[PDB]
């Protein structure tokens, strides 16, 4: 005897989802606190973070000429020393000069320094998406460089 | 039926060669008597009294 | 259950069956800038939108690559210098 | 524009320095022309070649004589069984069995 007069599939659907959740409700209650916070919450969390970054914001791969040039990192944890290639994730309204500030930390940085990519310098009142859609399409590997000539 | 029965001591039992036992903090009531003679009596005597 | 010759399978569901979220997340996301982009259309602009790219940057004052504009200083007949 | 004779690719071709040729062709052109493709061929058809589709041939058939054979043969496992241990599958995943 498949289904019941008066009664309808939502209701049906509303009932299987009740079951289901908790159900799901139970087995997390009657789990390790060790592993199943983790497993749940934290490795989904990073993740999704990851993923959604990745698949949305759009990223650059820095370097930078002299060793001169680098930022001073060593107040600042987890990265004592700056390294070259760092991907870099930047949003579409970014400027070279937001962009030069968040290298060097919002601190004074040398003079005439200039960004470039595939050998063309970029102005720094541009935007870096647009002027990497310009100059270098597909190749976001930017340079920083001094500027004196 | 010994196959059954092989399979599934294979799979739960704790051994030498552990497949599902692994990442164990928290035990379950088997394990945990079967481990902790000392507490499945003193457990046990309670529960009677 | 499982097995040696699995591993591939194992591998690829275990890092690639959490990122199913992340992707239909990716997808809402999109539908839904397309959305307010069309929406922004249909109100109006003074410069066009090109929908499927990706920064549209062009206003009164801006070019579609995110320069200032040429000859934009005085006012012309015609009205809009595009 | 500061090295003329020792850059040749940046230079008039030999018809220009010939004082001699409805709308006529150009008189001047460079030979840095030649690093352009659609320079001078037209650009017909430039995005409408690979559209010229031609479909697969293969024919997947094969007669299936099962009175020949009395014996089972193997099988692979394609995949793993996710309907059972569901919850334990990522924790005895690394195992073998
Ligand atoms: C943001 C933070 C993110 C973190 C998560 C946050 C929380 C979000 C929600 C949860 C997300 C995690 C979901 C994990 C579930 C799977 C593994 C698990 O952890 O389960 C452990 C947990 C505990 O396991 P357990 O304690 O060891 O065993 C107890 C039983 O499970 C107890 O079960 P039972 O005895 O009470 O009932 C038997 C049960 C059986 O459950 C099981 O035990 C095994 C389930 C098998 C899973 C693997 C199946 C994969 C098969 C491949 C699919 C091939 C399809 C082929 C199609 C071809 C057709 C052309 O039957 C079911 O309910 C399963 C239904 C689903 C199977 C569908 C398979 C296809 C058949 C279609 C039937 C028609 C539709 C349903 C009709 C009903 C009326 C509407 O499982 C359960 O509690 C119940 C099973 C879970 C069913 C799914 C629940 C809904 C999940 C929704 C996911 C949506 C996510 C997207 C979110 C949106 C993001 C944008
Ligand atoms: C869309 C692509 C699908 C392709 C892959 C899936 C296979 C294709 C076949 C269709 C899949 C669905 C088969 C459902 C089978 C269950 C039928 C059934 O009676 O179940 C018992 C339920 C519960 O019934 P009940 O308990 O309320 O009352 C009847 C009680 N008995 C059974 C004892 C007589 O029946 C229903 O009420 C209707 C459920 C089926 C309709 C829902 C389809 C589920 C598929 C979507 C999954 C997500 C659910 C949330 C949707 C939210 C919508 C906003
Ligand atoms: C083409 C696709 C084919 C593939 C099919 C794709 C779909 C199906 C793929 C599923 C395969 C992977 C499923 C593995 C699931 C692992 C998750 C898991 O079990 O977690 C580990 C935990 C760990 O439990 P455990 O550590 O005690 O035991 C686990 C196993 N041993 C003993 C071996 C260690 O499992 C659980 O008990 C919880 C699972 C149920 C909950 C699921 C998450 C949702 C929670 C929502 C409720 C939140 C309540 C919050 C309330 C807070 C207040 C208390
Ligand atoms: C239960 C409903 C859940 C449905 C899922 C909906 C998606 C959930 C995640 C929404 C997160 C929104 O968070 C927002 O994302 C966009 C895209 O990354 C970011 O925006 C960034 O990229 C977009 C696209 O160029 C531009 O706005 C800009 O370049 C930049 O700001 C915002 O800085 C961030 O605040
Ligand atoms: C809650 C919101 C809706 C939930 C449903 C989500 C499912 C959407 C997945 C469908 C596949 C999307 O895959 C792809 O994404 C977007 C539309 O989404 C489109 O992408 C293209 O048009 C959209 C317009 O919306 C533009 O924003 C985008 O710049 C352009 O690349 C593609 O034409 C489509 O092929």
């Amino acid at each position: 005897p498949l289904g019941v007069k008066g009664r309808s599939v939502f209701a049906g659907m509303r009932s299987f989802i009740g079951q289901r959740l908790g159900r799901l409700y139970d087995s997390f209650y009657y789990s390790q606190s060790s592993t199943k916070y983790v497993m749940v919450f934290l490795f989904p969390a990073g993740i999704f973070y990851t993923r959604f970054r990745a698949d949305t914001k759009l990223g650059y791969h820095v370097f930078i000429n002299e060793e001169k040039l680098y930022p001073d990192y060593s107040q600042n944890y987890f990265d004592t020393k700056w390294t070259n290639g760092r991907k870099v994730y930047l949003d579409d309204e970014t400027t070279v000069e937001q962009l030069k500030a968040q290298i060097y930390g919002g601190k004074a940085a040398p003079e005439n320094v200039k960004v470039a990519c595939r050998g063309r310098v970029f102005e720094d009142a541009d935007n870096v998406a647009m002027a990497v859609r310009a100059f270098c399409k597909r190749d976001p590997r930017l340079l920083l460089f001094q500027d004196n000539l | 039926k010994q196959a059954w029965h092989s399979r599934m001591g294979k799979f739960n039992d704790r051994s030498d060669t552990p497949m599902l036992y692994a990442y164990m903090n928290e035990l379950p009531s088997w394990e945990y008597y079967d481990l902790h003679r000392s507490a499945f009596l003193e457990h046990m005597t309670y529960f009677l009294v | 259950s499982t097995s040696p010759g699995l591993a591939f399978a194992n591998l690829t569901l275990l890092l690639d069956v959490p990122q199913l979220p992340a992707i239909w997340a990716v997808n809402a996301w999109r539908e839904l800038n397309g959305l307010f982009t069309e929406m922004k259309t249909l109100a109006g602009t003074s410069d066009l939108l090109y929908p499927s790219n990706r920064y549209n940057p062009q206003n009164e004052k801006t070019n579609r690559m995110g320069r200032p504009r040429k000859y934009n200083h005085g006012e012309w007949m015609f009205g809009n210098s595009y | 524009p500061f090295m003329w004779r020792q850059r040749a690719y940046c230079a008039p071709v030999p018809s220009a320095f010939a004082s001699q040729q409805g709308v006529r062709k150009p008189l001047l052109r460079s030979n840095s022309e030649s690093l352009s493709v659609f320079s001078q061929i037209p650009d017909g058809l430039l995005g409408h070649t690979t559209s010229v589709t031609m479909g697969n041939s293969d024919i997947f058939f094969l007669p299936k004589p099962s009175n020949l054979l009395k014996i089972a043969l193997p099988a692979f496992v394609f995949m793993p069984n996710l309907t059972i241990f569901t919850r334990a599958f990522p924790f005895y995943a690394h195992t073998s069995a």
